[PDB]
């Protein structure tokens, strides 16, 4: 529990929330065309902050602008955060492994 | 809420009546 | 150690089942709707994926313990 | 992405009325016939946003 | 672990495919009559639902036949024409049929995307090393 | 940075998403004199604001036009007043039409650019 | 010092161009709203005061005008907008190969 | 041996699936002739039997005509569009096995 | 100065009067 | 389970093994030095 286990689980972590938060916002844009849906999305910060201090509650999303059968999913809005999502997942996975790698480089010799 | 935005409480039914009683 | 066994079996089981479904479609008859038959394509060839890199690692750290000098 | 709804929904509804039209049309000789009126309604949805 | 994506997908990808499925078949017999044993076509539509098992993808629960008024055509000169001489059509809207295949297939092409771009991010994680 | 155009560009997305909503419903209820509660209809239109420097576009919000009603003449409907007059909304056609095709270019221009931003943080990230 | 010179010429011309892409999206994305100013930062006197050092951003004289005032001309911003991604990507280049030359020494 | 065992199926698959589209092209290039009969292979059956010349058979006319043509364009069309569909598939899945099985070897 | 250049003063706004007071 | 913390886990073993086994050399290498020394 010291050292190593925490420095990468820091990133560890962060990766799990991203993937947690991607796996949401593709059941989200896969339910978008069910009357009544409520979009569903999670605080990043906030739920990365709990979780290092150790089940996660997801808040719902304000409407853009209402609908007669009641949906409240915003097309466009969804593939930008999605897109945002999978580019800060990659961010976090060439980070995590840029730091895994220096870390190997020192067994050497 | 700003649109776009988090919220904790769901957005209340939509209805669009014919007309009011 | 049999549990690297079995789970290659599993996936080769999986991936083969995969096959399967692909020339059931194949053949013209109707209980495959285009949809199930790539989903299952595309989870087999990630368990594929999976298990040759596990492979890989795996050699690689044998190699590794059997660098050792005494 | 959902005001294809309300154009094909005024689509619809001008069909509608083009069928009541129509209708009002092909009984021009009947003895004692009154015309059907039509007029277009607005229905606005609404709540909590915009 | 990311692998659920692909159930939620193939399960949206399925709902969509049952939905466009049957607005063709409603537009392909919109004119049909007299169906097999004298009953006449009724529009179908699908009902989604959410397959939880929290959160999850759509699945079709059933096909409902819609309420809508049920057409009639005044034509005697027909051995279907009922007392008063009329044959039923069914209640089928071109346009709503119309619409409802286009935001089929616009739903089937996004979440056909979706798919591909978690692929490429497991297959980035497999190739973090 | 970058991250802040997925931002400008979800906005701007937005907010051309909400005038060709609004074009779409003046144009279908262009001929629709009435209302729910017995008003006539009337053209609205949103209000743009850019939310603080530089940044992107907001929608403040909808408004109902000033221009005056178009009127017409016929005692029968009972939603004339004491001249016979009924109010039809005035909503003007040709406006609406380039509104449309205005909203539609703004808004393939934005993606394309959100997406050019996005190739573009993709191959920073393999420096 | 040294290293962090040698390298920090090239990450702040390219955090610059970042900078000034994030205005040009900025202002292309506001194309639409009358009142509305073009904006853009000087990029060889931004770049050469940062380098011996928050951006003074200054206005576009318009070329043709508009009744409702609005001063961006999608052309000339579609234009800049490509020159920057390309600028933006050839400092890329050059950051890139510097780093990978002075990582093959050690070797 | 085992390697041509492995990709025996899709192989007479795509095979097939050419041959009928050949037969396709044909029938739907002699659209005009009088007293030519549309021709067709039963796909199933001959796949069965090549896994286990080329068989074909006439289709059944649709409606009469004067001349003796037997040939549908919307009906040759749909199989025309079908049959491109399932060797574009088929050759999609050909790939993917190729390709992991390259990818098997390192 | 010369159109598509860079000035440090913003531009005055644009009148079009239907009619000359 | 998660594809990530799997990968995680194998980085970690992978990790931990290079560890003990440069340790484990270092140590024997000094025990045979000072075995071969007088």
């Amino acid at each position: 529990l010291d050292r190593l286990d925490a420095a990468l689980r820091f990133q560890q972590e962060a990766l799990n929330l991203r993937a947690q938060r991607q796996e949401i916002l593709a059941a989200n844009i896969a339910n978008a065309d069910t009357p009544g849906y409520q979009a569903r999305d999670i605080d990043f910060a906030s739920e990365l902050k709990k979780v290092m201090v150790r089940a996660v509650d997801l808040l719902y999303r304000v409407p853009d602008q209402p609908s007669l059968d009641g949906n409240t999913v915003d097309m466009d809005r969804e593939r930008t955060q999605f897109a945002d999502n999978s580019l800060k997942y990659q961010m976090g996975l060439t980070v995590l492994g840029s730091q895994l790698k220096g870390m190997m480089n020192v067994l050497q010799g | 809420g700003v649109p776009g935005a988090l919220s904790n409480q769901p957005a209340p039914p939509n209805e669009a009546p014919i007309a009011t009683p | 150690a049999g549990q690297l066994h079995a789970a290659l079996d599993r996936i080769s089981d999986r991936q083969a089942a995969a096959r399967v479904q692909a020339e059931k479609f194949t053949l013209g008859e109707p209980g495959i709707a285009l949809n199930d038959v790539m989903a299952d394509m595309q989870k087999a060839s990630v368990s594929m994926q999976m298990g040759i890199q596990v492979r890989n690692k795996l050699v690689a750290a044998y190699q590794e313990v059997m660098s050792m000098q005494v | 992405d959902h005001a294809i709804y309300t154009a094909m929904g005024a689509a619809s509804q001008t069909l509608n009325q083009q069928a009541v039209t129509a209708s009002n049309l092909a009984n021009a000789s009947t003895p004692g016939f009154r015309a059907q009126l039509n007029a277009l309604r607005a229905v606005p949805v609404d709540g909590l946003s915009l | 672990a990311l692998l659920n994506i692909f159930d939620i997908a193939g399960s949206a990808l399925a709902a969509q495919s049952k939905r466009l499925n049957v607005a063709a078949s409603n537009l392909a017999n919109a004119d049909s009559v007299t169906g097999p044993d004298g009953q006449p076509y009724r529009a179908k539509q699908v009902v989604f639902q959410v397959d939880a098992a929290a959160t999850g993808g759509v699945k079709v629960a059933s096909v409902i036949e819609s309420q809508a008024p049920e057409k009639l055509v005044y034509e005697p000169g027909n051995p279907l024409a009922d007392a008063n001489g009329y044959v039923k059509m069914p209640n089928v809207d071109v346009v709503g049929e119309m619409v409802n295949t286009m935001s089929a297939s616009r739903s089937y092409q996004a979440n056909i995307e979706v798919l591909n771009t978690v692929k490429s991010m497991m297959l980035k994680t497999l190739t973090l090393g």
